[PDB]
């Protein structure tokens, strides 16, 4: 493919192993942490953006996470 | 010229009264040195040696054992003794070994037991120290010539040697006259505690008391022909198998468990007569004498080519090459900074008189523009070619960055980086008396105090000081914990 | 693989167009699109999700968008 | 025997770097963590001594993790 | 750096002596004492740490030694 | 590469997960990070290929 | 004009030889005489015997 | 080791911070975490040796 | 008797052929073409270089270096599988002797 | 600070006449001659008042 669809949770797994698991298990992670780390200018925006909505810490860290988990993965 | 780019390299723009300027050159890197009408003096601490050391107390880490003895007694009889306990080289220890007819002893119970052993050691590390009368400081300044081969150059300048015997002196340069050091070695890093600790081929520094706490036997250091070793116990050990019978074992070496036992101690080179290095001194610049290479040449009237392209300095300053074409006499390099849109004269030139010797020496200019961009005019005429060179970043990015240079350069030299510009006096002494009362009983209080626990003091110390309804202890509290979390992250460096 | 990660927003700006603006401009929302069209289930559980935490409508419906991005994009 | 009370915090230095600098710092550290994580049973049992003990919690977070951090150091 | 962590605590052994045990077992205990001995304004902080937190008198006590044990083997 | 080039910025020509070598063109080019490219399936325990 | 080149990236593999060893259970990581070259890459896993 | 042997445990010997080998008696070992046993010392920051 | 090797550890080690590369501030990292051979040990720090360096933009490069590696006198840790124990005991009886 | 000795005077030139003097605690030079060739001599005692 374009390699951004990944066949992955399909659900029709079995005791052998996949294709490559050692590595599609960390790829996406790897790719955002690096990300993050590379580009700290958006956690400004994100912190601030999860601050001044409507805030019960529960709320903040749920948007805050996702909101700096959405835009690396989904560029 | 002496050091571009080392990275700890700072200006210092005094002119005091007399034109005398105080700087505390330390051996990590160089200062320059820039004045008003004078040639800019860049300055390096080069090898400082210390010859003639004397042994002091010498300690070994690898011993043998030979010559075991042995004797025991019945039960009841009390302690034993071999007839050759007395002996310094012997070491003894005394254990309690059940005796009885197996052991040819008619009564039965337990009997004390000795054994003796010989002793030599093997690579003794010898801890030497330097007394104050045989320093070797040596400083060597250049000045800022137009040369080509001088751009980073390390092997050449003039040698100043300042041994605590000649406390002040004065280098001659070769045509801009002379420097006068005032220097005061006797009170820079203290060499009378530190005990120098060559072992195998390197050496080390470390503390007085440090040195006397090393839990290895030691001798005296006579230069004796044979040692006498105390405290020989602490090497070897006396396996007791059971209680039927105990015999003695040495602890191999030791290199690698010396090795790691001194992490925070500074390394120095010794080879013969030991050259350490990373020690600084203080010192006051007589600048008096001097003279700017020749002040009555003309003015060039030629044009100017780029041999190779300019660049920055990690602190804002050019390196600017340029060779002289025009085949007419040595004339001073005319200098103009056109700002954008604007025929103002902003920045300086840090070689201060730019001056082409030979016609065919690519004479180099250093210069800083201002932040925004700048266009660096390099000579007289219409057909002058333009230098333009783009210095990213903004006049409070120097400010923070002069910040963080000072506060690192402070938590090293405690009190006396608070002199290290112009001698000033009428408010400089204050803050360095204040500082240094401070500063004393701090270093006396947190001797001792690894990288994180330091850390740790320093946050707990701070959250006491946001939970205290008091304004003098929450101000002294938070205080003193963001500055030893500050001092911890650049302490053990 | 490398396929991951382009410097879409790298941020040095031209005048010309890049190497592939037409298929970047829209690969990611295509993306998207097509695991949502595969893929029904996941948008009731992002409703679920949106409804019992969203305190007000703006929340819940910023949470709802950047939940129904975040997972395909993840996947 | 030797290598216990290694040569720190004795103020005679400079901005030259020392013997040994990154791994000597973080060596410390690492032995505490490695010794922890050998036998997670103190961890319990510090957890006990904390709790019965303090009547506070940042007192109790006090004796926790410097007990914790006792122990590996004394051995 | 391997003489942090000695074996010791571990459950192998018996009734027959080990290696270096009177020697080994005062050897941390002596190194702590020596260190004090060297440094004692970290007694005057440890007194004040002691002092200004606890809200009790056993718990100053704990503290206190806990601490002052620390600092030389964390060293 | 091939025909085609290209302006990436330096930051991001060095996080994009290939194998690199020094580019000093010398026929034996010993590669780091060889790991990332080439990789291993263990099947149901057994062997490895 | 006039570059300079660093960093020649690999965009292919071809994997020529193939070596494997194994060693029985609690008898340590069974090493491989081919690993010290430089041009070698490979992981260890463990399998049931 | 040398001429006197010990017992120890099994994770505390995996545990021991020094360089290890596999100890398949082969002809020249592979030392994992070499690192740990050398030292790099960086003079100011003019070279390191 | 009969002991397996297992792992074993050394404890004195021994360094030959230095080697060494550096590169421009700017152009990143430096690697050496030896440093996937086991027996290197590799490590990277920032190094300023410049015009005195042989490099023309200032700034601070990358440094690495390394260094051979063979450990002299390895300790080994043997284990003992059950099926070698020699376990023996002595018994005596209370006889009448001298 | 004090010239601990009354008034040292050199009685005969050829061999020196010792002079004692106690100087203040800080770092202090100490001048004996006259003119640019006149010895002076550093010191820095320990301590304070
Ligand atoms: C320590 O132990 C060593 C051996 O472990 C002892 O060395 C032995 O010393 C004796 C007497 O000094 C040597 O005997 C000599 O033999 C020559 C042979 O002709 C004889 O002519 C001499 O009159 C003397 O009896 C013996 O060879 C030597 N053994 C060795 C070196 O292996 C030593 O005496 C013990 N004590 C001390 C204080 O070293
Ligand atoms: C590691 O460093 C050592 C020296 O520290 C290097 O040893 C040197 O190796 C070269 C090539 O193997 C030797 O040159 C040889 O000289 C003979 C003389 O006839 C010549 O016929 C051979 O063709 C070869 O050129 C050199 O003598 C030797 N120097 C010594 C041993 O002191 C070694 O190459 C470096 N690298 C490695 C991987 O060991
Ligand atoms: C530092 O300065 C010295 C002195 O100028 C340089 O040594 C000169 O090198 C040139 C090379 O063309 C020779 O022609 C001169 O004879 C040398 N002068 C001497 C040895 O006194 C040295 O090269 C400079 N450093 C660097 C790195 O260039
Ligand atoms: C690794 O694989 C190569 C792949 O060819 C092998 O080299 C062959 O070895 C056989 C055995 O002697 C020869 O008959 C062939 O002629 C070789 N082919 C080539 C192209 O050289 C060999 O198994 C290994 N090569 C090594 C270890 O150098």
């Amino acid at each position: 493919s374009v390699a951004l669809a990944p066949h992955v949770g399909m659900g029709l797994d079995t005791r052998t192993q996949t294709w490559m698991s050692a590595e599609g298990a960390w790829r996406q992670v790897e790719k955002v942490e690096t990300w993050a780390l590379r580009h700290p200018g958006f956690t400004i925006l994100a912190l601030f953006l999860a601050h001044y909505i409507g805030t019960s810490l529960t709320q903040k860290v749920v948007i805050f996470i996702l909101l700096m988990l959405v835009t690396p993965s989904m560029t | 010229m002496r050091c571009v780019g080392v990275g700890n390299r700072d200006f210092v723009e005094g002119l005091s009264g007399a034109t005398w300027v105080d700087v505390v050159l330390e051996h990590g890197g160089c200062v320059t040195t820039m004045a008003k009408n004078k040639p800019t003096l860049d300055i390096e601490l080069q090898k400082t040696e210390a010859t003639q050391l004397a042994t002091l107390r010498k300690l070994c880490i690898e011993g043998k054992i030979t010559n075991i003895t042995t004797d025991s007694r019945c039960p009841t009889q009390g302690e034993a003794v071999l007839p050759e306990e007395q002996d310094q080289n012997y070491v003894c220890k005394h254990t309690y070994v059940d005796r009885g007819w197996g052991n040819g002893c008619g009564l039965f119970g337990k009997g004390s037991l000795v054994t003796c052993a010989k002793f030599q050691c093997l690579e003794p590390i010898e801890g030497k120290v330097v007394q104050y009368e045989n320093l070797k400081y040596t400083v060597i300044i250049t000045v800022h010539t137009g040369d080509q081969h001088q751009v980073g150059n390390e092997t050449q300048g003039v040698t100043a040697e300042i041994t605590p015997q000649a406390s002040t002196t004065e280098a001659i340069l070769p045509e801009y006259g002379t420097l006068g050091l005032e220097c005061s070695p006797r009170t820079g890093l203290d060499f009378n505690e530190m005990i120098l600790l060559t072992m195998k081929n390197k050496a080390w520094m470390v503390h007085r008391q440090w040195f006397f706490d090393l839990p290895l036997p030691w001798a005296s250091g006579a230069t004796t022909e044979t040692p006498t070793w105390n405290r020989k116990e602490l090497l070897v050990t006396f396996k007791n198998a059971h209680a039927k019978k105990q015999e003695v074992v040495v602890l191999g070496s030791q290199e690698g468990a010396m090795h790691t036992a001194l992490t925070g101690a500074t390394e120095i080179q010794n080879s013969g007569g030991t050259s350490i290095f990373a020690g600084h001194l203080k010192c006051r610049l007589k600048m008096d004498k001097l003279e700017l290479k020749g002040m009555s040449y003309a003015m060039c009237t030629n044009t100017f080519v780029l041999k190779k392209e300019v660049s920055e300095t990690q602190h804002g300053t050019i390196l600017i090459k340029v060779e002289y074409k025009g085949e007419d006499a040595p004339c001073k390099i005319p200098f103009s900074t056109e700002d954008g849109q604007g025929k103002a004269h902003n920045g300086r030139l840090i070689t201060a008189n730019p001056v082409v010797t030979k016609k065919e020496e690519p004479v180099n200019i250093e210069a800083e523009p201002p932040f925004g961009e700048s266009n660096i005019v390099i000579g007289i005429g219409d057909n002058a070619l333009k230098i333009n060179w783009y210095k990213k970043g903004s006049s409070i990015g120097k400010m923070f960055e002069a910040t963080a240079r000072g506060a690192r350069r402070m938590a090293i030299l405690g009190d006396t980086a608070w002199d290290f510009g112009s001698v000033g006096g009428v408010l400089n002494s204050l803050g360095k008396m204040v500082h240094q009362i401070f500063g004393s009983a701090y270093t006396a209080l947190f001797s001792g105090v690894s990288w994180v626990m330091k850390i740790g003091i320093g946050v707990l110390l701070t959250w006491i000081g946001l939970n205290s309804k008091n304004t003098s202890m929450s101000f002294s509290c938070i205080a003193i914990g963001i500055i030893t979390l500050y001092l911890g992250a650049v302490v053990q460096a």
